[PDB]
């Protein structure tokens, strides 16, 4: 006999619903030819490449990759439910007075729990079978929401149906029928860049045989 | 190859007479190869297997 | 043969109490073609560079084509996932067993 | 007789002109005044058609002597309709302000530049470096440095390289060696080598990490290099008596040396000229 | 003897969990034994900041399934010093067994072309001493790689063309690899 009465979400649109009016979990933004993946408060910008072209594959399917698991543990990013919040930003189409606000749900997947133990399996060094127990024990916990009903089976009550709801084959005249169905790279020939003279001196040496300079130069003046 | 644009020519120091080897020649290039370049080898793979041969 | 008897309470070790006689033949003659295989590509393999290591690299290079493969759970769950992207098609609602078109089943067919 | 060669067929006769001047076995003629290339270079010029060949090979064409053979060439594309590319244009005025560094021609270096410069503070970094004050166009230097890390522009790959290395030409004329010592450190670099004078009086409790780092880049020998091998010869020679006497050879083959790298420069004398002086 | 066996005569792991944790992970060799130490510093390998960045390098060659081409030299060379510093290999990879890659795979892949081939054809003129053009289909290279089904090796690649290979009528193949949502009807 349960002792109250529960109200637990496992849609996405619902858990998007419960989960307004509060703080996001991914923060991306598509700027113009360029786009950036950051945290909410050196985070990279990426050129268009193969693999965001991949990534995107996943948001227009509103699940997790697989990859990511061990990472966003690593990252202290937060959770919600088991699933996180992409804030898009597209900046092409601004409004004036701010970007145009997407927020999206990923969910997570059987793969994301197999990685998530794999990566789990690191610091902890256990068996098979207490991933087993572990497993089970966390979807019962957090796989909610099943349709166990049972309606009306329509071949035991034939007689109280219309006639033609089912398909039979027929037998037709002497057989049966079932149902069916250049210039530019002329001109540029020698332009390759040397970052500097022992450079050079190496890459001509053994054929016979990023702002690092400005951060170093920042981090020697907060060590004096 | 000496590419740097910069004043001392990508080196320590800027005398740029002194810093520069004395006897050079011309730097390893290519042409467009457009013409010997194949999009597409597992064609030529299958064409090298499947013939016609009547 | 001291094999037999071994292969009998081997069988028996995993609750196998009943089989034919020509099974602990078949595992023995199973055991030698794969022990000999085995010590003769360890052989070329220590003629290349007997020891244990020489054992694994041999036992590696034909684990990859024969035998049961191992951890395969998450290559099948990508697998899997490759498959389960797409929706699921309509079906019929006129409650019975709908054929594929006719070129897709074994009918039209001759000889 | 270049008008004999009709359109559609421009691009074959100049493609078979870089194939002439890209031969190889034009080094029999590198220790010469009147080369082919320069015999050539010169009818290239008087052009205007053609005379925009793919000009980072005019730029290497100074391994000849060719040097105002070349600038004409490089000049006559800067004041041409030859906008296909902004990456053409660029390239054009990467080897022109490389061939006045080699030239040693400063002004014309500082004008090109804050004539191509994008940022605000590249300009006003080149005007402070020209005029010779170095404090405050390090400061812009670090200032344009910054703005580019977090900013909307994209700086081109070659204002960064400026501002990367006229940070270090203005720290070695304000005399931070400490820092620069460091800095050479952070990464494999012949700036190590240029602390010779690195508030040092002794020179001999490191003289192997020095011969080390001699050894290792004294191979496509420069001058430079060169005078600091001829240099620790001669402490060996003053720490350890009863030395060598090779410092008499080493001597001798950087006068060489430099008198190679005098007769690969003009005949007139430029302000290249003064170093090997 | 056999009154004296246990568990606890190996050092092994047996949990398929981690066993796929350790092939997936990349690894980069490092150095704690002395001699192998001055050996490594002798023959001028460097530390391994390099042999990570060569990791790195390695995984990001755009692999053969996207290019839709036979690889080059660079990328054979990119790929398998990668493969080399994941396996402990610190040190430089011959120029001649690139080139015994390449006509590896030539011959490998003549023999799956050549035996799908000849299946779909009876060549009267070959095969003897004394009709038209056909392309083989997907469905062909699941038909032959089961009735001569040793020509493979047996990996992820014939999983998967085994298991994903053929397409119901239904499949949306020719596609931008998202446009078969079904929100793309609405």
């Amino acid at each position: 006999r349960p002792k109250r009465l529960y109200n637990f979400v496992e849609d996405a649109d619902s858990i998007l619903k419960k989960y307004e009016q509060y703080l996001h979990s991914f923060e991306f933004h598509i700027y113009e030819n360029n786009y950036k993946i950051c945290a909410p408060a050196g985070l990279i910008l990426t050129k268009n490449n193969e693999t965001l072209k991949e990534f995107l594959e996943y948001v227009a399917r509103g699940r997790i990759p697989d990859a990511i698991m061990e990472v966003l543990r690593d990252c202290n990013i937060q959770f919600y439910e088991g699933n996180l919040i992409l804030q898009v930003y597209d900046h092409t189409n601004t409004v004036d007075v701010r970007p145009r606000v997407y927020r999206t749900l990923l969910k997570p997947n059987d793969l994301t729990t197999y990685y998530d133990m794999m990566s789990y399996a690191d610091n902890a060094r256990f068996s098979d079978s207490i991933y087993q127990q572990f497993e089970s024990e966390i979807l019962t916990l957090t796989k909610r929401n099943l349709s166990l009903s049972v309606p009306l089976n329509p071949y035991e009550h034939r007689d109280m149906l219309e006639e033609t709801a089912f398909s039979e084959p027929h037998w037709d005249s002497e057989k049966k029928s079932f149902i069916h169905e250049n210039y530019e790279q002329l001109m540029l020939i020698m332009n390759e860049r040397t970052t500097t003279i022992t450079n050079s001196t190496f890459a001509v040496s053994l054929t016979k045989n990023q702002f690092s300079r400005l951060k170093f130069i920042e981090q020697w003046r907060i060590n004096k | 190859r000496s590419n740097r644009p910069t004043i001392t020519g990508g080196s320590a120091m800027n005398a740029s007479a002194l810093n520069t080897p004395a006897t050079t020649k011309l730097p390893p290039y290519e042409m467009d190869t457009q013409r010997v370049m194949s999009k597409r080898k597992l064609r030529e793979l299958v064409k090298t297997v499947g013939i016609d041969e009547g | 043969p001291r094999d037999v008897r071994l292969l009998h309470l081997l069988l028996a070790s995993q609750s196998i109490h009943q089989y034919e006689d020509q099974v602990p033949l078949q595992l023995m003659d199973f055991a030698h073609r794969y022990t000999q295989g085995v010590l003769k590509d360890a052989l070329v393999y220590n003629d290349y560079a007997l020891g244990v290591e020489d054992i694994r690299l041999a036992i590696a290079a034909r684990t990859q084509y024969q035998f049961k493969p191992t951890a395969p759970k998450e290559l099948m769950l990508q697998l899997a996932a490759e498959r389960n992207k797409k929706a699921l098609p309509q079906v019929m609602g006129t409650w019975g067993v709908r054929l594929p078109p006719e070129k897709y089943c074994l009918t039209a067919k001759e000889w | 007789v270049y008008k004999s060669i009709p359109k559609n067929e421009k691009y074959g006769f100049v493609r078979s002109i870089i194939t002439l001047l890209s031969k190889p076995y034009h080094t029999r003629q590198i220790s010469s005044r009147t080369n082919v290339i320069n015999m050539l270079l010169d009818s290239i010029s008087k052009i205007e058609s053609l005379e925009l060949p793919p000009h980072l090979v005019k730029y290497l064409a100074i391994s000849y002597n060719a040097w105002y053979q070349s600038i004409n060439i490089l000049e006559s594309i800067q004041s041409n309709t030859s906008i296909d590319n902004t990456k053409i244009i660029e390239a054009n005025e990467d080897a022109l302000l490389e061939l006045y560094v080699n030239l040693q021609e400063e002004d014309m270096f500082y004008g090109l530049w804050r004539r191509r410069a994008k940022y605000t503070e590249t300009n006003i970094g080149l005007s402070y470096e020209q005029i010779g004050l170095w404090d405050k166009a390090q400061q812009l230097y670090e200032v344009a440095q910054v703005k580019a890390r977090s900013g909307a522009l994209p700086y081109s790959q070659s204002e960064y390289a400026l501002w990367e290395d006229n940070w270090i030409q203005c720290a070695e004329k304000l005399q931070h060696w400490d820092v620069l010592t460091e800095l050479a450190k952070h990464e494999g670099f012949t700036d190590l080598l240029l602390e010779c004078g690195w508030r040092v009086a002794d020179w001999n409790s490191d003289r192997d990490a020095l011969e080390q780092s001699v050894k290792s880049v004294m191979d496509v020998p420069t001058p430079r290099r060169q005078m600091f091998k001829t240099f620790l010869a001669l402490q060996n020679f003053a720490e350890s008596r009863k030395g060598d006497q090779e410092v008499r050879k080493l001597c001798d083959e950087g006068i060489q040396l430099s008198l190679i790298k005098w007769v690969s420069l003009p005949i007139r004398y430029t302000p290249a000229h003064k170093w090997l002086l | 003897k056999m009154i004296t066996k246990e568990a606890g005569k190996r050092g092994f792991i047996f949990c398929s969990v981690f066993q796929a944790r350790l092939n997936n992970i990349p690894k980069i060799p490092i150095v704690t034994n002395p001699e192998s130490l001055k050996r490594v510093k002798s023959n001028n390998l460097k530390t391994p900041l390099e042999w990570s960045q060569d990791i790195m390098n390695g995984f990001n060659v755009p692999l053969a399934s996207e290019s839709h081409s036979l690889p080059d030299t660079d990328s054979f060379y990119l790929r398998m010093v990668g493969i080399a510093r994941e396996h402990g290999l610190v040190g430089t990879v011959d120029a001649r067994c690139v080139e015994l890659i390449s006509l590896a795979l030539d011959q490998y892949l003549k023999n799956i072309i050549e035996f799908t081939i000849d299946t779909v054809r009876y060549r009267r003129k070959k095969y003897s001493d004394y009709s038209g053009l056909y392309k083989s289909v997907s469905e062909m290279a699941a038909d032959k790689r089961d009735a001569k089904i040793k020509q493979l090796d047996d990996d992820k690649n014939e999983d998967e063309c085994a298991d994903e290979a053929k397409s119901i009528n239904n499949g949306n193949n020719s596609s931008k690899d998202d446009i078969g949502d079904i929100s793309m009807s609405s």
